[PDB]
């Protein structure tokens, strides 16, 4: 769910979900179209397909249960639903991790109409 | 705390 995600990139890049990637480039939190403007916002781009293909999972309110070994992000036993949600939300948090050298703060309230092309998962 |  929304609560382990978030919680997850706080713990990860040292940025609050909100507003730092609720509202970045043009898949960050929105996501429907254009060409993701950058690393970060291709994260959100893979992510988003992530979730699509899993159709019949609820990935903002199904909870799953994580832990940390060391740095390293364990995704616990739970619904098949949650094994996976908790696998595409690893793979977006180590992504913003790998790019936060790239964050750029002029794709913050990105522009909707500035989002322009249909790119395929 | 995020996103959609």
């Amino acid at each position: 769910s929304l609560l382990e995600f978030g919680k997850m990139i706080l713990e990860e890049t040292g940025k609050l979900a909100i507003p730092s990637y609720s509202s970045y480039g043009c898949y960050c939190g929105w996501g429907g179209k254009g060409t993701p403007k950058d690393a970060t916002d291709r994260c959100c781009f893979v992510h988003d397909c992530c979730y699509g293909n899993l159709p019949d999972c609820n990935p903002k309110s199904d909870r799953y249960k994580y832990k940390r070994v060391n740095g390293a992000i364990v995704c616990e036993k739970g619904t098949s639903c949650e094994n996976r949600i908790c696998e595409c939300d690893k793979a977006a948090a180590i992504c913003f991790r790998q790019n936060l050298n790239t964050y750029s703060k002029k794709y913050m309230l990105y522009p909707d109409f500035l989002c322009k092309g249909e790119l395929k998962c | 705390v995020i996103a959609k």
